[PDB]
C-alpha cells in the first residue's frame, strides 16, 4: 500500500501508472485543451468583429441619463466638522480630482478645443458617426465659470467655514440630445422664471416638508449664470470620435445651513427625455445628506 | 433529518442572515429595498421542497 | 457530476481575474433544481443496450462504480466545455451593451461599489449603479440558459456508453419530457413580467439564445466518435482511459 | 468511500484558496468566507438517495 | 441622426415577453402530452 | 504591353504583381488547400471506421450468384482451328491460369486445408463471423477430380482434337447457402435422375430448338461424378476469415461437336436461391458460342 | 446465422420509392405555392 502505491519497481509505476501511460494521457490533454482554447478564441474574435468601433449596438439600458456628483460621499452623506481639518479631506481630494480635468493648460491651442458662445446656445452637429472628418472638436469649459466653487481662490471650496459646494454632472451619453420643457401653461412652479430654452434646468429642494425651513439659500453657479446645462455641449460623439471632451458642470452652494442637524436635500433635473425611477435613486435626480456639525 | 440535516443547515442560515438584513434596513433607512425579503422567501421555499 | 464545473469557475475568475460575477445565488439554485432533478430521474428508466447479455461478467475487485475514469469524463472533458459555453454568452452580452472584454479585467473593485454612479464603459459612456447591475443580471440569466442548452447534449450522450443514439433510439419518453420541460422553465423565468422584482432575472433578446449552440453540438459529436473507436478497437487506449 | 476522498480534495483546495486570497490582499474574513464556500461546492450531494 | 432620434433608445420588451410566454406554454404542453400518452 | 506586362522595374512586378503579393496569395492558397485536404481525410477516416472488416454492410447487389467460366472468351465465343496451334493459345493460357490454383503442392499439410467427404455432403459451419477461433479451415479440392480436363494428361485440355472442355464456376458469396430443388412432382425434366440433395445441378443445352441435333454428348465431370457443386464447400467466410479457400469447379466436355458451324450452348444452374435476369446474361446461367472450324 | 438467412440478401426498394415520390410531390407543391402566391 504505502510503498507499492507510491513506487513499485516491477511494473515501473508512479502513483499508479507507468511512463508511456503518463506520456500518452498528458499529451492527449494538452492537445485537447489546445483545440478548446483555439475554438473559444475564434468564436470570440467573430464577436469582436460584429460590433462597430464608434457606437454601442444597444443603447436602451443607459437612457435616460443619470445625475452624479462630487464629492464622493458614501451612503449619500456629507458630514464634517468645521474645526477638525482632517474631517473634510476625503471630500476635497475628490472635488479636486474632478475639477483638475478642466485646467486651462489642458484646454490650450486651437486643437482640439474651439471657443463657443459665452451664453447658452443651441445644439452643434459635427457630422455623422464616421472617421471621414477625423477627430471632432469639443467646446471649451472654463473653471472660473463656477464662481465661488473652483478651488482657485479657496482651495477647500467652502468646507472651511460651513458653506459647502456640490458640483453636479449629467451622465455622458452618445448621440443624446437634451430636451427642456416648453413655456406652455403646464410647467413646475420653479422653472417659470428665466426660461432660457437652451438651458437644461437643475433645481434642488428638501425631501420632507419640515426640512424646508432648515435649508437656507441654494446658490447655483453655471454657464451664463443660469442653473442648468447649456445645450451647446451636445451631443456627445463618444471617446473614439471626441477624445479630450469636457461635459458641462453645475456648482451648488448651500449657504445658510443649520448647524448640528441632518438635512436631506434632493436635486432634480427637468426635461422631456428625462425620466426618474423609484428603484434607481440616481436617474435624473440625486439625494445628499448634509450635516455641518461644529 | 430531512428538512434539518447536514447540507440544508447552511441554507437555513442563508435564510436567517437575509431576514436580519431586511430588519436592520426597515428599522433604519426610509424607503428600503426588498431583495432581502424575497431572497429569504425563496431560500426557505427551497429547503422545504 | 458534470454541472459542478460551470458553477465553480465563475467564483474563481471573479476572485482571481477581478471581473463581474458570472453566476449568482438565485441562478445557481435554478440550475441544480432544473437540469439535475427530472433529467436525472429519467435516466433510471433507461432501456438496455443490445450488448447487455453479449458482454462478460464483472469482477468486483477489478471494476468499481466510481473509479478514476468517471471524473476524467465529467470534470475534465465534458465539464470544461459547458463552462466555455456559458462564458461566451456572458462576454457577448457585455460587449453589445458597451463593455468590451479587454476593459473588463479589473473593473470588479469599481463595479461592486454602489457609490460610483460614473462608471465609464469602453465606448466612453458613463453608467450608474443599477444600469450596470441590470446588464450583469442579464448575464446571469444568459449563463443559465447556456447551461440548459449544453445540458441537452450532455443528457443525450448519457443514454448509452457503447452504442450510438442512432442505434439505441429515442424511445425513452421521460427523457424527452425532461428536455421540453427544462427549456420551458428557462423561457418562463426569463420572460415572465415580475421575476425582475422577485427573482432578479431579466428578459433575453433572441440573438443570445443561440450563443451556446456550437458548444452543444461539439459535445455530442465528440462522444459519438469516442464510441466508434471503442466498438472497433477493444482493449485499446480509449477503452483503457475513458470507458467508465 | 468516494465521498470521503472528495472531501479530502475539497478541504485541501479550501486552505489553498486561502493562501492565494491573502497573497492577493483580501480581508482575513474574506478568506474564511471563501474556504467555507469552496468546500461546500466541491462535495457531491444526493448520491446515496 | 437628428434631434428626434428617440427610437435609438427604445426597445419593445412587451412583444418579446408575449412571444416568450407563448413558446413556454407550447413547450410545456408538448411535454405533458408526451409524458402522459396512454395513461402510463 | 509586351515588356511592361512581363517585367517592369518601377513597381517591381512580374506578370502583374509584386513580390509580397505573390507571397501572400501563395501562402494563403497553401494553407487553404491544407485545411481542405485534412478535412477530407478526416471525413473519409470516419467512414473507414464505420464498416466492419469481416462483412460488407450491404449484400443485396451480389445476390443471387452469377456463373463464370474459363476460358476467357471475348463476346462469349470459342472459335479455333484444329490444325493451326496458334489459334487456341489464348484459351489454354486462361484455362491453365485457373487450374494452376488447385495444385496439390498448394494444398499441403494439415493447415489450413482439411480433408472432406469424397462424396457430396451437407453444409459445414465453422462458427460465427469473428476472430475468436482464428483462421477458419476450407475443404480441399483435387485437380484429378476433373477427369479428362485437368491439364495433367493432355495439357491442351482437349482443344487439340476437336473436343473442348469448359470449367464452370459459381460466384463466391459470403454466407451464401446453396439450396437445391426438392424431389416434389414439380421439377424440370433433366433433374429427376440422380437427385443427390447435397449437389447443386448444372445442365447445359442448346439455345435454339434446331441446334439440339447439331450438339453431341455433353459429358460433365465433377465431385463424385455428378454434374453439380457439393454443398460441403459452403458457406464461404470471406477472404479475411478464410484465406487459401478453394471453390468447387465443374468440367464440361462437348464431345461430338459438328464441324464448321456456330453452335450456341446455354448452361444453367438450378436452385431455390437462384434466379435469372433477362438483362444480366451471367446471373445463374451463361452462354457460349463454340465453332471448331477445321 | 443459419441456412435460412435470406433476409440478409433482401431490400425493400418498394417502400423507399413510395416515400421518395411522396416527398418529391410535396416539395414541388411547396414550390408552386411560393412562386405563384398573389398571381404575380
Ligand atoms: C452565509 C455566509 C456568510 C456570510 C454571507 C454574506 O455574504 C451575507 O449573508 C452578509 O453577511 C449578509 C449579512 C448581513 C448582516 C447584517 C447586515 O444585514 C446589516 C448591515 O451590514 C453591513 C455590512 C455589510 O454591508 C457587509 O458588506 C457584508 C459583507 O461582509 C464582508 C465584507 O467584505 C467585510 O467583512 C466588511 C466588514 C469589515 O471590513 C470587517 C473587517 C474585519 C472584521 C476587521 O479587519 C475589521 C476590524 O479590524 O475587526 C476588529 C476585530 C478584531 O478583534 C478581529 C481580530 C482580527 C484577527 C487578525 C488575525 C488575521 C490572521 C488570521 C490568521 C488565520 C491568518 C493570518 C494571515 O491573518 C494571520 C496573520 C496575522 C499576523 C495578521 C494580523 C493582522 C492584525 C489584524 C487585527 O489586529 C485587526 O485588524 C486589528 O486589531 C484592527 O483593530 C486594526 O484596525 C488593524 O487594522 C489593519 C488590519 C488590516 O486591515 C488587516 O489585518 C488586513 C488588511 C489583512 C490583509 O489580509 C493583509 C493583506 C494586504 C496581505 O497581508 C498583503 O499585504 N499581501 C500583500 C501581497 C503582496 O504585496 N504581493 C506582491 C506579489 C509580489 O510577487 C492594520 O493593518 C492593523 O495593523 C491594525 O491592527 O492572522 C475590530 O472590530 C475593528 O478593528 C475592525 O475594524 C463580506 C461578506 O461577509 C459580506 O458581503 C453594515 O455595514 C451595516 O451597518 C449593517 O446595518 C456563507 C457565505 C457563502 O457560503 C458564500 O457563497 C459567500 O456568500 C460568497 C463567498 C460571497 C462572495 O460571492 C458573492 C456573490 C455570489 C455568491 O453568493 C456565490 O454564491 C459564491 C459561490 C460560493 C460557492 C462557490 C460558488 O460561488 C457556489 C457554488 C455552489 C454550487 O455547488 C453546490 C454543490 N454542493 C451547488 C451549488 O450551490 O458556492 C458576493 O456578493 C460576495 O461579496 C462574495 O464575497
Ligand atoms: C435547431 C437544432 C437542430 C439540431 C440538429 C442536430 C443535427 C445532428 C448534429 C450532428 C450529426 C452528425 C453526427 C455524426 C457522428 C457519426 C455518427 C456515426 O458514426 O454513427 C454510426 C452509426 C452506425 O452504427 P452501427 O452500424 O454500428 O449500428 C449497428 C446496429 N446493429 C447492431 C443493430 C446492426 O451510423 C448510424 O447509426 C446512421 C445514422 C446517420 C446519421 C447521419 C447524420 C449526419 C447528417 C448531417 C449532419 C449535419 C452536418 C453539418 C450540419 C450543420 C447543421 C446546421
Ligand atoms: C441549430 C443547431 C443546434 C445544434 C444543437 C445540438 C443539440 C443536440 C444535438 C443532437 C441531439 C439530438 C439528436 C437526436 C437523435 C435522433 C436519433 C434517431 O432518430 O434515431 C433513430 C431511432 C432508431 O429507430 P430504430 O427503430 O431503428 O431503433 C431500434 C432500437 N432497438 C434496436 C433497440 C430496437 O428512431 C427512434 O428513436 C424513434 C423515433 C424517435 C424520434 C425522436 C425525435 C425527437 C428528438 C429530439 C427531441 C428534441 C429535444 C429538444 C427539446 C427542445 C425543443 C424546443
Ligand atoms: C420548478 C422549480 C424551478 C424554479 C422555482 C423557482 C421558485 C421561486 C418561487 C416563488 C417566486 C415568486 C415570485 C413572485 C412573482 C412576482 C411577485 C411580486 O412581488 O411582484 C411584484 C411586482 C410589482 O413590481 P413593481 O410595482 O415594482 O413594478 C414597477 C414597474 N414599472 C415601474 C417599470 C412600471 O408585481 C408585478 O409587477 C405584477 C406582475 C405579477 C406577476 C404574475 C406572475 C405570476 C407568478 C407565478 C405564477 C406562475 C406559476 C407557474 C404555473 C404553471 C402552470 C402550468
Ligand atoms: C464546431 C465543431 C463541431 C465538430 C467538432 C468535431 C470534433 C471531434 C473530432 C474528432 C474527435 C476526437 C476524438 C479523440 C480520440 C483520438 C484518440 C486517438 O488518437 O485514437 C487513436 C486510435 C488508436 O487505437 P489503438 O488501439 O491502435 O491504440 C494503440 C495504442 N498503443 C499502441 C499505445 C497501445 O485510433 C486510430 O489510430 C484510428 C482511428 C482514427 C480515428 C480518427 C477520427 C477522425 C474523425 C473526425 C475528425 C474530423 C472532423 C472534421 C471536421 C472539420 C471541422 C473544422
Ligand atoms: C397545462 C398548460 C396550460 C397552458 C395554457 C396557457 C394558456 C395561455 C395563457 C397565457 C399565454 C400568454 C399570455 C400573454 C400575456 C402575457 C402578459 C404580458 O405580456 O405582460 C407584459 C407586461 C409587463 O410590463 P412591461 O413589459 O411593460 O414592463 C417593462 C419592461 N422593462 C422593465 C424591461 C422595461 O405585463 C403587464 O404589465 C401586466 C401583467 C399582468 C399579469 C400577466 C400575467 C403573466 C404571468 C403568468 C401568465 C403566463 C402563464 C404561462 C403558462 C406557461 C406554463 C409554464
Ligand atoms: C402539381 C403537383 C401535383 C402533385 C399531385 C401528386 C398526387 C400523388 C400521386 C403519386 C404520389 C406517390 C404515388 C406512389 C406510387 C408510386 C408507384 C411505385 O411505388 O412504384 C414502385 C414499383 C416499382 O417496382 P419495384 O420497386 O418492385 O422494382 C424493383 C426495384 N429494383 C430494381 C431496385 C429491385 O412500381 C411498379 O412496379 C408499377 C409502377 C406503375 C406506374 C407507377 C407510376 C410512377 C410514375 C409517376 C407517378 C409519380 C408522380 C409524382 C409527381 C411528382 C411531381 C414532380
Ligand atoms: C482546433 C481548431 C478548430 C482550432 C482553430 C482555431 C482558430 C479558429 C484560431 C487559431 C489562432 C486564431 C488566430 C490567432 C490570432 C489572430 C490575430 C487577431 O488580431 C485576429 C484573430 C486571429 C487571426 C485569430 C483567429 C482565430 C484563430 C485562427
Ligand atoms: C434542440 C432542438 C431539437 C430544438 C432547439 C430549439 C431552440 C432553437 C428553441 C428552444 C426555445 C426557443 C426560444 C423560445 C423563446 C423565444 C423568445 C422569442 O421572443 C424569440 C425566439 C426565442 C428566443 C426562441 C428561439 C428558438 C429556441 C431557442
Ligand atoms: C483544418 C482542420 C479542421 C483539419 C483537421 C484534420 C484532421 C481531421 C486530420 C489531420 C491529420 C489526420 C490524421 C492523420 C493520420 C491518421 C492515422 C490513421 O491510421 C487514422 C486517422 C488519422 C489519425 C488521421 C485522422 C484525421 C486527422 C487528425
Ligand atoms: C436545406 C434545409 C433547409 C432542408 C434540408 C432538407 C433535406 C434534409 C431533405 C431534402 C430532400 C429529403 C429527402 C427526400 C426523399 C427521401 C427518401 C426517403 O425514402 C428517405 C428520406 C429522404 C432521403 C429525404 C431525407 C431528407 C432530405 C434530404
Ligand atoms: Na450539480
Ligand atoms: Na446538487
Amino acid at each position: 500500500g504505502w510503498k507499492k502505491f507510491l513506487w513499485d519497481s516491477e511494473k515501473k509505476e508512479f502513483l499508479g501508472r507507468t511512463g508511456s501511460s503518463w506520456f500518452k494521457i498528458f499529451l492527449f490533454y494538452l492537445i485537447f485543451y489546445g483545440c478548446l482554447a483555439g475554438i473559444f478564441i475564434g468564436t470570440i474574435q467573430v464577436l469582436l468583429l460584429t460590433l462597430s468601433d464608434f457606437e454601442p449596438k444597444y443603447q436602451d439600458r443607459v437612457a435616460p441619463p443619470g445625475l452624479s456628483h462630487a464629492p464622493y460621499a458614501i451612503k449619500t452623506e456629507i458630514s464634517f466638522s468645521i474645526s477638525n481639518p482632517k474631517s473634510y479631506e476625503s471630500f476635497v481630494k475628490s472635488m479636486h480630482k474632478l475639477m483638475d480635468l478642466y485646467n486651462e493648460s489642458s484646454q490650450a491651442g486651437n486643437s482640439p478645443f474651439e471657443d463657443c458662445s459665452d451664453t447658452p446656445a443651441d445644439y452643434i452637429k459635427r457630422g455623422d458617426l464616421d472617421d471621414s472628418q477625423g477627430q471632432k472638436k469639443a467646446c471649451r469649459f472654463s473653471r472660473m465659470w463656477l464662481k465661488n466653487c473652483s478651488g482657485l481662490d479657496d482651495t477647500t471650496y467652502g468646507y472651511a467655514e460651513g458653506k459647502p459646494c456640490v458640483v453636479a454632472k449629467l451622465n455622458r451619453i452618445i448621440g443624446f440630445y437634451p430636451k427642456p420643457l416648453k413655456n406652455t401653461t403646464d410647467l413646475p412652479e420653479e422653472l417659470q422664471a428665466n426660461y432660457n430654452q437652451y438651458v437644461l434646468p437643475l433645481r434642488c429642494a428638501a425631501k420632507r416638508e419640515e426640512d424646508r425651513e432648515k435649508i437656507g439659500s441654494i446658490e447655483y453657479f453655471g454657464l451664463g449664470g443660469y442653473a442648468g446645462f447649456p445645450l451647446q455641449y451636445y451631443p456627445y460623439y463618444g471617446k473614439r470620435l471626441q477624445k479630450k471632451y469636457l461635459q458641462p458642470l453645475l456648482a451648488i452652494q448651500f449657504t445658510n445651513l443649520t448647524q448640528n442637524m441632518e438635512l436631506r436635500i434632493e436635486c432634480k433635473v427637468y426635461g422631456e427625455n428625462i425620466d426618474y425611477s423609484e428603484k434607481d435613486r440616481f436617474r435624473g435626480r440625486f439625494e445628499v445628506k448634509i450635516e455641518v456639525k461644529s | 433529518r430531512q428538512l434539518f440535516g447536514g447540507f440544508s443547515i447552511l441554507l437555513w442560515i442563508g435564510a436567517i442572515l437575509c431576514f436580519l438584513a431586511y430588519g436592520i434596513q426597515a428599522a433604519t433607512e426610509d424607503e428600503p429595498a426588498n431583495d432581502n425579503l424575497y431572497l429569504g422567501v425563496v431560500l426557505s421555499t427551497v429547503v422545504i421542497v | 457530476l458534470t454541472s459542478n464545473i460551470p458553477e465553480i469557475t465563475p467564483f474563481l475568475v471573479f476572485i482571481i481575474g477581478n471581473v463581474p460575477l458570472p453566476l449568482g445565488t438565485v441562478t445557481i439554485l435554478c440550475i441544480d433544481l432544473g437540469t439535475d432533478m427530472v433529467p436525472a430521474i429519467s435516466l433510471a428508466y433507461e432501456q438496455a443496450e443490445s450488448d447487455i447479455m453479449k458482454r462478460q461478467p464483472r469482477n468486483p475487485k477489478t471494476d468499481k462504480l466510481v473509479n478514476e475514469r468517471l471524473i476524467s469524463m465529467a470534470y475534465g472533458q465534458i465539464g470544461m466545455i459547458q463552462a466555455l459555453g456559458g462564458f461566451f454568452s456572458y462576454f457577448v452580452i457585455l460587449a453589445e451593451n458597451g463593455f468590451l472584454p479587454m476593459d473588463l479585467i479589473g473593473k470588479r473593485v469599481r463595479w461592486d461599489d454602489r457609490w460610483i454612479s460614473d462608471v465609464e464603459d469602453s465606448f466612453g459612456q458613463q453608467w450608474t449603479y443599477e444600469q450596470r447591475k441590470i446588464v450583469e443580471f442579464t448575464c446571469h440569466t444568459s449563463f443559465f440558459i447556456s447551461i440548459v442548452v449544453v445540458q441537452w447534449a450532455d443528457l443525450i450522450i448519457c443514454k448509452t456508453r457503447r452504442n450510438s443514439i442512432f442505434q439505441q433510439g429515442m424511445k425513452n419518453k421521460i427523457l424527452i419530457f425532461g428536455l421540453f420541460e427544462e427549456t420551458a422553465l428557462a423561457a418562463f423565468l426569463s420572460y415572465c413580467p415580475g421575476t425582475d422584482v422577485a427573482l432578479r432575472m431579466y428578459p433575453l433578446k433572441p440573438s443570445w439564445w443561440f450563443c451556446a449552440f456550437p458548444y452543444s453540438l461539439i459535445i455530442f459529436l465528440y462522444d459519438e466518435m469516442r464510441r466508434f473507436i471503442i466498438r472497433r478497437s477493444p482493449g485499446g487506449w480509449v477503452e483503457q482511459e475513458t470507458y467508465y | 468511500h468516494f465521498i470521503h476522498i472528495i472531501t479530502g480534495v475539497a478541504v485541501f483546495l479550501g486552505v489553498s484558496f486561502f493562501i492565494l486570497s491573502l497573497i492577493l490582499g483580501y480581508s482575513w474574513l474574506e478568506a474564511v468566507i471563501f474556504l467555507i464556500g469552496i468546500i461546500v461546492a466541491n462535495v457531491p450531494e444526493g448520491l446515496l438517495a | 441622426e437628428g434631434p428626434d432620434n428617440d427610437e435609438r433608445f427604445t426597445y419593445d420588451y412587451y412583444r418579446l415577453r408575449v412571444v416568450g410566454l407563448i413558446v413556454a406554454a407550447v413547450l410545456c404542453v408538448i411535454g405533458i402530452i408526451i409524458l402522459l400518452a396512454g395513461k402510463c
